[PDB]
């Protein structure tokens, strides 16, 4: 099967997010100022009805929680980065998974 | 149009301070990181300081830190450089820039020279054409710009109406601590002694301006 | 301190050939390395950064390649404005360093200089020194030997030269020689000459003057 | 590896108490232990954290990386009226989280 | 201690309504599903209908469907059956129980007898001790409770005070349609003419008690 | 609807011994299955569900194991209250049915019947009929054979019997059959007798009387 890809289809899908580091008001960042990194949003499995309780009860025990599929990443990138370091030095560093290439479910 | 436009170098003594500024258009100066970079008399390029796009950090090579200050104001679209402790390895053309990755839209730069060495006008000596030019062909001429510091002199020929087979050498640095240069012209043997030629020379750190008339020997 | 060197201090090229210009760092710097441009009166531009990927508005003829150690800038198809210096720089680690530079130079067929040989101004001599200037004249290729002659004989050291950046129209070169004497010394002498060895010369061409006349 | 239990990425206790959540069409089980997992995956680059926020602003359900989420799951068999008024012994899937995990 | 009581069961005739209850104690109620299920005369079991705790779903087989409603009151902590359109094959002892996967602590049952025949109390009959009881041996005497309906009749020996080597057997419906039982017991055969023997036989459906002494002929 | 057959109505175990009964369903149930105990004069108490699940308080010789259509109920040692009859039951879909039960008695050695004859009494002959009444009192096996002669003559269909369930201290069966006449029927016979044929005796015993002696 493929991953989907969306914009402004319910299910489990990618979506576009830039990510700007300036308008985050983090200038330590040099490069890049602004990227590509979207996420993962949309339906999994068929949802019974008799496990909509439990679902529900998860949300209010910690939004956070997860109690079936999650759709989420199955394919990252990273990005090379130029950066002020904590001692005074800039450093061209490769960071993990910085872009959401594919989405998929648990 | 982006626009980087650097001002304020000039010569300064061994110990010295100078402090260049960088008029920045054309984009939103604000939200770049900004660097100094310098071109040695050797043609060296020596990157020597990068301030971020708000100005809380900076970074410079050891051959300036602690001698040199970057800075910015953001509300006057202008960037700075400081200098202090001034050394001779320190004269060069130095160049703002925007900062991503690497340097863009350097500007023209602003020559800086370090030396206890006084500011001196040049002589100009006329390099007259030869008696012995071929009748219906070219003949050559032209001034010699002699003993003047620091860099740079200018050279025209006839107010600008002259440029066309002119070649104006890059200046040798004589022993003497001294620059000295020649501006050329080829023209037809048959303009010698009708026409005019005249080199006019500037040597704005001196405040000197000479006109040369320069003619066949008599 | 990381170190870039760029092997070739000059490069020598036809319009419509490929030219590639390497660049080796001293250690690893990952794809971390620019690529500039520089032509003569100009401030350095931007062609390529993080090793292959172009500056906004740059031709598709100029790509780089390279990871690691081992870095290279390619013209696919020269154009006539592409006489510059090239240089590489790595954006890895500060302190950031730069390449020497490769210059690159558009070949044409080969042209003797004009040779003319200028004696010192009558003012000049009146403050005790002689200036002897050679202007070598729209050349091609670069290399020009001048050896001047002071009554026939040798003279080294006492002169200095400097040459033209290649013409944007014609692809030449020009080069001025000046020897310079005391007032004492230039007065001592008859014979001032200037023998120019050139590949457009089938033998070389020697400009004199005898100093009074 | 090993799943990790928690209490009072890891498995928590949650117990589904149906006759509470006045659903009383289920007979049985009226109550049953149903977890679910919460807990850290990878170690978060600094760089990373704008993404991790603005996604949250884009959509609190979006995920921009690793998911703690159930890796092994359970069916349990219900007993409950369906819409023709009879009573039904149904096995209902993955109604039990058993191992937690990232993904 | 969880405890159900059902009540409200008797004699009705076919086509007849009758409403049963079942109270219920030591548990909370509210929290049950509960259901009925009736034992035939043929010890057949069957079950008759189940309720959500809350009241809200009902579920019954098609031999009592649109005929029979289950419902409860939770205030009363009371589940109800209403009978209605009554069929002789509806005879037998109906129990409540508490419904989870299958059902649990089912009462001990009331009985529903659909018949068109009256209520009819015994006739007891002595069945004296044999004039030839072996000397030093055992002998057998007892009563006969017959022609009663419906069922059930209860029989005790000296109000309670005579329980050993009794036998009350299950009764047996004639062809008549009423129902006949015996109870007996076995005693001394030396006792026989010294203590006195009187089976105490109550039939709760027709409010007949009867005292019958028994004694050799 | 889905039948639920239990092929063994009877059987017959001594105590410490393993019994097993079997349930089969119609169509396949997954493993809805509940068993139920029902010991004589008490309703029906609930032992298994979901075809292997003890409810809560039973013990641990009694377990249930199947899937599908094949069940089994399994005492793994069986004590003297275990006398009772077992009933499976599906709980897969409604209407819930249940099994025709299996009715477990316990072994013990045999024990001929004594026999007693009852004539009536002179209160019920005032109305016009006539039961005789024979007990067999405290016997094992089960198996026993009651046929009523008057004068002589084998009786048919004017009688009834019953059993009592086996004795929790003796583990002994009791059985009263009564034979019902018209008094006049009755006033035409002398000789009342009950013969009965059980393993026990030493061959059929016949109890007797005479009518009006």
């Amino acid at each position: 099967d493929f991953g989907l890809d969306c914009d402004e289809e319910s299910r489990c899908c990618r979506y576009p997010l830039t990510v700007d580091f300036e308008a985050f008001g983090w200038d330590w960042i040099i490069a890049p100022k602004r990227y590509k990194a979207n996420y993962c949003s949309g339906e999994c499995e068929f949802v019974f009805l008799q496990k909509y309780p439990h679902t529900h009860l998860v949300h209010q025990a910690n939004p956070r929680g997860s109690a079936g599929p999650c759709c989420t990443p199955t394919k990252m990138s990273p990005i090379n980065m130029l950066y002020f370091n904590g001692k005074e030095q800039i450093i061209y560093g490769k960071i993990p998974a910085m872009v959401v290439d594919r989405c998929g479910c648990s | 149009e982006v626009q980087l436009v650097e001002s304020g170098g000039g010569l300064v003594k061994p110990g010295g301070s100078l402090k260049l500024s960088c008029a920045a258009s054309g984009f939103t100066f604000s939200s770049y990181a900004m660097s100094w970079v310098r071109q040695t008399p050797e043609k060296r390029l020596e990157w020597v300081a990068t301030i971020s796009s708000g100005g809380s950090y900076t970074s410079y090579p050891d051959s300036v830190k602690g001698r040199f200050t970057i800075s910015r104001d953001n509300a006057k679209n202008t960037l700075y450089l400081q200098m202090s402790s001034l050394r001779s390895e320190d004269t060069a053309m130095y160049y703002c820039a925007r900062q991503d990755y690497a340097m863009n839209y350097w500007g023209q730069g602003t020559l800086v020279t370090v030396s206890s060495a006084s500011t001196k006008g040049p002589s100009v000596f006329p390099l007259a054409p030869s008696s012995k030019s071929t009748s219906g062909g070219t003949a050559a001429l032209g001034c010699l710009v002699k003993d003047y510091f620091p860099e740079p002199v200018t050279v025209s020929w006839n107010s600008g109406a002259l440029t066309s087979g002119v070649h104006t050498f890059p200046a040798v640095l004589q022993s003497s601590g001294l620059y000295s240069l020649s501006s050329v012209v080829t023209v037809p043997s048959s303009s010698l002694g009708t026409q005019t030629y005249i080199c006019n020379v500037n040597h704005k750190p001196s405040n000197t301006k000479v006109d040369k008339k320069v003619e066949p020997k008599s | 301190d990381i170190e870039m060197t760029q092997s070739h201090k000059f490069m020598s090229t036809s319009v419509g050939d490929r030219v590639s210009i390497t660049c080796k760092a001293s250690q690893d710097v990952s794809t971390a390395v620019a690529w500039y441009q520089q032509k003569p009166g100009q401030s350095p531009k931007l062609l390529l950064y993080s090793a292959s990927y172009r500056y906004t508005g740059v031709p598709d003829r100029f790509t780089g390649s390279g990871s690691g150690t081992d870095f290279t800038f390619t013209i696919s198809s020269v154009n006539a404005e592409d006489l510059a210096v090239y240089y590489c720089q790595q954006h890895y680690s500060t302190p950031w360093t730069f390449g020497g530079g490769t210059k690159v130079e558009i070949k044409r067929t080969v042209a003797a200089p004009s040779v003319f040989i200028f004696p010192p101004s009558d003012e000049q001599l009146k403050s005790g020194t002689a200036s002897v200037v050679c202007l070598l004249n729209n050349f091609y290729p670069r290399e020009a030997k001048v050896q001047w002659k002071v009554d026939n004989a040798l003279q080294s050291g006492n002169s200095q030269e400097s040459v033209t950046e290649q013409d944007s129209k014609d692809s030449t070169y020009s080069l001025s020689s000046t020897l310079t004497l005391s007032k004492a010394d230039y007065e001592k002498h008859k014979v001032y000459a200037c023998e120019v060895t050139h590949q457009g010369l089938s033998s070389p061409v020697t400009k004199s003057f005898n100093r009074g006349e």
